[PDB]
């Protein structure tokens, strides 16, 4: 593997998410992967449909084998059906020899393919605990650390807020400056983490750091926004209004059906602390109000949504940092990405260490 | 999920050993399978992949021509034919499946 052939590998869509480029069977088909760090599946479309350019014919490649049965993926919002088979896949930036795989090929799907959208498959990259349609269907990850005799571990810096970069088996030091910063993974299914705090303008929300974790608190690629669960989300909102030296938002731009609209120093920072691998200390992540409050007169919408269920670091946040997700050592990394910077601004920082003196051992329920 | 590989042994230069390795707990017949190697003091190398049904398989240059993967999905089995071996194949031998190892088999090639 090569890891400087690797800087600038993913093409991002403004808002629409990070792609890689793969090759598949043989000959090679060329397809549009998006990068997920939320699931365990490779999965392509396998048939035409509106809303996609191409998709992964299996009966042009030679090389291609069917396993005999399908899958069916539900998530919130959508869902898809494929076979699932093997085939030799390429990533002609970074690798120069294929490996074998597990794909699964979609024929049906709801609400998956969306229109506008650049990719044609997914790229799950968490663990083998959430592999459909069990957790023996080797992952991605799984193989090409095996097979390309890579360290297991990856790292991926989105540049979209100022393309991107997933470096597979390691760290590219072109890619930040400064300290990496580590916290222990909790639990290895998605890329669980310990939220032990949020603060907004240097003001700490004052809830139990329970709440931060309650469902899970975890980083996903796959993810566009900040999610919250709902009484932290409020906790937020009311801390950004009270913080913010406008007027007034209107409730419709908080849950995002309304657009705030003009023709930055007055909207305040959002602090994310960690838990370092040293459990008395963290760090924190911050974000500049130009990662939440993104463009779409210029108008802007919210970068952070309510959630029913888990507490997702999603795209939102991984704009501004450089994420190491180490699986060999049990832990995720941040660094402040270089490229997160808008007129001639970064918007993005990191900072330790802090005390964690005042929250409790374990921030996860138990 | 069990692997158990076997089969290793000490053996001289342009020897040969047969590597088997029992599969239990999932289903073998769908799994892809591999051979990796691990000597002291040396990285991780990759040896051959077998695809489920056992028609594609692919392996490491340093052993293409010398070593065949096999497998027999009615017994469980994943097998690794070593010929003509070389003091530079001595490794632990172990068999990988979706992110799980077994323990592996030494092999030893020397003239001693
Ligand atoms: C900045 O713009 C974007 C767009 C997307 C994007 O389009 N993501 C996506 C689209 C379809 C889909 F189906 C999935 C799944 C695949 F498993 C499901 C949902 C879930 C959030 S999850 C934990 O519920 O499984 C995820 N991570 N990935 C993800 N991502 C990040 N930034």
């Amino acid at each position: 593997a090569n890891f400087l052939a690797m800087v600038d590998n993913l093409q991002g869509d403004s808002g629409r998410g990070y792609y890689l480029e793969m090759l598949i069977g043989t000959p090679p088909q060329k397809l549009q992967i998006l990068v997920d760090t939320g699931s365990s599946n490779f999965a392509v479309a396998g048939t035409p449909h509106s809303y996609i350019d191409t998709y992964f014919d299996t009966e042009r490649s030679s090389t291609y084998r069917s396993k005999g049965f399908d899958v069916t993926v539900k998530y919130t919002q959508g869902s898809w059906t494929g076979f699932v088979g093997e085939d030799l896949v390429t990533i002609p930036k970074g690798f120069n020899t294929s490996f074998l795989v597990n794909i699964a090929t979609i024929f049906e799907s709801e609400n998956f393919f969306l229109p506008g959208i650049k990719w044609n498959g997914i790229l799950g990259l968490a663990y083998a605990t959430l592999a459909k349609p069990s957790s023996s269907l080797e992952t991605f990850f799984d193989s090409l650390v095996t097979q390309a005799n890579i360290p297991n571990v990856f790292s991926m810096q989105m540049c979209g807020a100022g393309g991107g970069s997933l470096v597979l088996g390691g760290i590219e030091p072109s890619l930040y400056k400064g300290d990496i910063w580590y916290t222990p993974i909790k639990e290895e299914w998605y890329y669980q983490i310990e939220i032990l705090k949020l603060e907004i303008g240097g003001q700490s929300l004052n809830l139990d750091c329970r709440e931060y974790n309650a469902d899970k608190a975890i980083v996903d690629s796959g993810t566009t926004l900040l999610r919250l669960p709902q009484k932290v989300f409020d906790a937020v909102v009311e801390a950004v209004a009270r913080a913010s030296l406008i007027p007034e938002f209107s409730d419709g731009f908080w849950t995002g059906s309304q657009l705030a609209c003009w023709t930055w120093s007055y909207f305040p920072k959002i602090s994310i602390y960690l838990r370092d691998e040293n459990s008395s200390r963290s760090f924190r992540i911050t974000i500049l109000p130009q990662l939440y409050i993104q463009p779409m007169y210029e108008c802007y919408r919210f970068g952070i949504s309510p959630s029913t269920n888990a507490l997702v670091i999603g795209a939102t946040v991984m704009e501004g940092f450089y994420v190491i997700f180490d699986r060999a050592q049990k832990r995720v990394g941040f660094a402040a990405s270089p490229c997160a910077e808008i007129a001639g601004a970064a918007v993005s920082e990191i900072s330790g260490p802090f005390s964690t003196e005042d929250v409790a051992s374990n921030c996860v329920p138990a | 999920v069990q692997l158990q590989e076997s089969g290793g042994g000490l053996v001289q230069p342009g020897g040969s050993l047969r590597l088997s390795c029992a599969a239990s707990g999932f289903t073998f017949s769908s799994a892809i399978m591999t051979w990796v190697r691990q000597a002291p003091g040396k990285g991780r190398e990759w040896v051959s992949t077998i695809g489920s049904d056992g028609s594609i398989t692919t392996y490491a240059d340093s052993v293409k021509g010398r070593f065949t993967i096999s497998r027999d999905n009615a017994r469980n089995t994943l097998y690794l034919q070593m010929n003509s071996l070389k003091p530079e194949d001595t490794a632990v031998y172990y068999c990988t499946s979706a992110g799980r190892r077994g323990p592996g088999t030494q092999v030893t090639v020397s003239s001693h």
